[PDB]
């Protein structure tokens, strides 16, 4: 039952800078105590990043183009944001993949989905119990399914500013969707925190689908059953571009610093003679 | 199958500094000047201003 | 006649629109004749291939759509002139070459 | 002697430039030609040469 | 036969012609759609398999 909301403000789409965020591991070669000049699809430093908010009287669920892979960042105090849908037509006509987290375990499912106009989970704030909701009406010709182990997800509302930063990088290459993840404790009220974080590889899914669009999946919190409500949450989207980076590995194989070679003359100098 | 007939066509190409007679179905664009671009002129490709 | 197209750097109906191998491919391609198993005297029309597509597939990508195809724009509601079914049955016969 | 020093340097630099036209066993001395004619694997062979 | 003043689009053959053999020597087959040729000849004949 595809349910639509009728009191949502159109997204502001305000632009924020991504200071040094969006770095991930571009290959699977173990490196220790080296500098690596790599040319790949990275997020340039201090690039503009769009903000989508659902704080109040808005359930911001546009279809956002993929454009050669994205960087996604959620400021999540109450675990409102969990999962995405990636596809081309977002229709039952083409294959699409849902990467969602229900209460118990994480589900990755690739099929011809009858995707709803507003896919969403329903969580009653009073009882803190999820009500089953339908992200899709029907599914057929499924080609991939993966289900993780069970866990517990805290559905309660949380006060104060966001304390969590969930960062992801999504890249579609050679029929593989690469999902990189990272987590950071933050205390930020409205903006994307400034910092550096390298996202480790989490998934390499052999989906083999043409991904041009995606949509984030959010849970709504209606205070009364004959209405809809939202808890505060916001996410940020940036686009990866082909560029040359200089990554710095420590002895454990962990990227601890990066240089964007095209950012400014000092960065170009550091890349030209490989040193920090 | 070894004694069955087979029709053979050999296509012989020439790539000289001369006008193009046969071309691929690639679609053309507008000229961009004074910028660093990738270009493709009659199948001869490059990068420059 | 299509097996040769299952290799790196190949063009054909199968390589362009059905199954594409990367230029840097690590692995092996194995193929064997299955005339008796996959053909019949009446003909076996279960196996299909996409003969027309707007763009070439990327490596390891699959297309499962069955949308009626029109060469340029021109939304077509049914199969007719300038509106083809993109899938084509192989038509395997036991007595074929 | 000063003119000899000047001439040696200029001649060495000219030789460095002329060596680019020189083929080294590749199909062409122009990188764009082998890039536009050949698919990446055999192109990498020629480009490595 | 000499072939001139045309667009070489092999996709039109996909629904009618098999091509047991298709081997290119000077160039790559994935490059053919991106190239323009100064001259093209076609030699035709019949041999056994
Ligand atoms: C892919 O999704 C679309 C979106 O729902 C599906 O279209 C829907 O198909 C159903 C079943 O054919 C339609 O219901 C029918 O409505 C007519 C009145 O128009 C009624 O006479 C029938 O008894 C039945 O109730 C529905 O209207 C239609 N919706 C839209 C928006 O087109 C489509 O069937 C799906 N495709 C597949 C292969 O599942
Ligand atoms: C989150 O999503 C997962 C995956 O869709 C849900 O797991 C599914 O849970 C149901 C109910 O426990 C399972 O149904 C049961 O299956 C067994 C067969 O093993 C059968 O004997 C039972 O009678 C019942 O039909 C279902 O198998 C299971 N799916 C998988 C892949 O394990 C999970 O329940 C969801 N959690 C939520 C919505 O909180
Ligand atoms: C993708 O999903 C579609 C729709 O679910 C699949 O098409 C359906 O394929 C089945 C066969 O697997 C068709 O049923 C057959 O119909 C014929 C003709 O009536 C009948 O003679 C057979 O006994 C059988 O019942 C079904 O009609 C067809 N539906 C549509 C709308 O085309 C398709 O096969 C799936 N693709 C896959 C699995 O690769
Ligand atoms: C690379 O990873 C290894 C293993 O995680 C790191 O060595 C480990 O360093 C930690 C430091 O936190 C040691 O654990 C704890 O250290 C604190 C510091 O005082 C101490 O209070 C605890 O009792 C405990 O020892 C851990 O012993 C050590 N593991 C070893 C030596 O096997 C290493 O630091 C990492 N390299 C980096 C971060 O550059
Ligand atoms: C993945 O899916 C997307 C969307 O389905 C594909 O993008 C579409 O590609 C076609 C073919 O290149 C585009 O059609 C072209 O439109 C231009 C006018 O814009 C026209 O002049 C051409 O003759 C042709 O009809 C289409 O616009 C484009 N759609 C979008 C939204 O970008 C993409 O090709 C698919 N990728 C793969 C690898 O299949
Ligand atoms: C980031 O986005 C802003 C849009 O908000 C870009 O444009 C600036 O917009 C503000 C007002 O909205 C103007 O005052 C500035 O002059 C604009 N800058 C321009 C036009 O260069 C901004 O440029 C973007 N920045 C980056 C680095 O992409
Ligand atoms: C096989 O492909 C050819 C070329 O794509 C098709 O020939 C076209 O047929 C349509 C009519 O359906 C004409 O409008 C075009 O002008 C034709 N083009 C050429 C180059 O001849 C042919 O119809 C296809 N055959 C089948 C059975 O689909
Ligand atoms: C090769 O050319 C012949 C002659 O045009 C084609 O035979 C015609 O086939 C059409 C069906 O598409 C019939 O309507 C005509 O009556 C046929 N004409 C003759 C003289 O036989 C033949 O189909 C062509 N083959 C291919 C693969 O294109
Ligand atoms: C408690 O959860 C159940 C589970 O569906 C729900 O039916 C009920 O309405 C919740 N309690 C209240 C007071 O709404």
């Amino acid at each position: 039952k595809c349910l639509d909301f009728d009191d949502r403000t159109p997204p502001a789409n305000t632009q924020f800078l991504s200071s040094h965020r969006g770095v991930y591991y571009p290959d699977d070669i173990f490196r220790s105590n080296v500098l690596h000049l790599v040319q790949d699809h990275f997020l340039p430093f201090d690039s503009n990043v769009t903000r989508f908010i659902t704080f109040g009287l808005n359930f911001d669920n546009p279809i956002i183009p993929f454009r050669d892979g994205i960087y996604f960042a959620a400021t999540e105090k109450s675990n409102v944001i969990r999962g995405w849908v990636f596809g081309s037509t977002m229709n039952n006509k083409s294959q699409s993949v849902i990467i969602m987290n229900n209460s118990t375990n994480l589900v990755i499912r690739a099929c011809n989905f009858e995707l709803c106009d507003n896919p969403f989970f329903v969580v009653l704030k009073s009882n803190n119990t999820q009500i089953p909701s339908y992200i899709f009406n029907n599914a057929f010709n499924c080609t991939f399914e993966y289900v993780s182990k069970d866990f517990n997800l805290d559905l309660g509302e949380k006060p104060g500013n966001f304390k969590d930063l969930r960062e992801f990088v999504f890249r579609n290459k050679d029929g593989f969707l690469h999902v990189y993840s990272g987590y950071q404790p933050i205390s930020a009220a409205s903006g994307l925190p400034t910092g550096f974080n390298a996202l480790k590889p989490i998934f390499k899914l052999p989906l083999g689908i043409n991904i041009t669009n995606f949509r984030t999946l959010l849970t709504a919190f209606p205070p009364r059953p004959d209405y809809w409500g939202t808890s505060a949450a916001a996410y940020f989207v940036g686009y990866l571009k082909p560029t040359t980076f200089m990554l710095k590995y420590d002895e454990n194989g962990t990227i601890t610093d990066a240089v964007d070679c095209s950012q400014n003359p000092l960065a170009e100098l550091k890349c030209s003679v490989k040193s920090f | 199958v070894g004694h069955q007939p087979y029709r053979v066509v050999v296509l012989s190409f020439e790539l000289l500094n001369a006008p193009a007679t046969v071309c691929g179905p690639k679609l053309s664009t507008d000229l961009i000047k004074n910028q660093c671009v990738n270009f493709n002129f009659n199948g001869l490709t490059g990068t420059g201003v | 006649d299509d097996v040769r197209q299952i290799a790196p750097g190949q063009t054909g109906v199968i390589a362009d629109y059905n199954y594409k191998l990367p230029d840097d491919f690590l692995g092996c391609v194995l193929a064997w004749n299955t005339n008796s198993k996959d053909s019949s005297t009446s003909g076996n029309y279960n196996y299909l291939y996409r003969w027309v597509r707007r763009s070439k597939l990327n490596p390891y990508e699959r297309d499962l759509s069955n949308d009626i195809y029109s060469p340029g724009g021109q939304s077509c509601s049914a199969v007719g002139p300038n509106c083809y079914n993109p899938l084509r049955p192989y038509g395997f016969f036991t007595t074929a070459g | 002697k000063l003119q000899d020093v000047v001439n040696q340097n200029a001649q060495a630099l000219n030789t460095l430039v002329k060596q680019l036209s020189s083929n080294f066993g590749a199909i062409s001395s122009v990188l764009n030609d082998i890039l536009s004619r050949l698919d990446p694997p055999e192109a990498e062979v020629q480009i490595d040469r | 036969k000499r072939i001139s003043n045309c667009v070489a689009d092999y996709s039109v053959l996909y629904n009618s012609t098999s091509f047991s053999t298709f081997k290119c020597y000077g160039v790559s087959a994935t490059k053919l759609n991106d190239l323009c040729f100064s001259n093209v000849y076609a030699d035709s004949f019949v041999v056994k398999g």
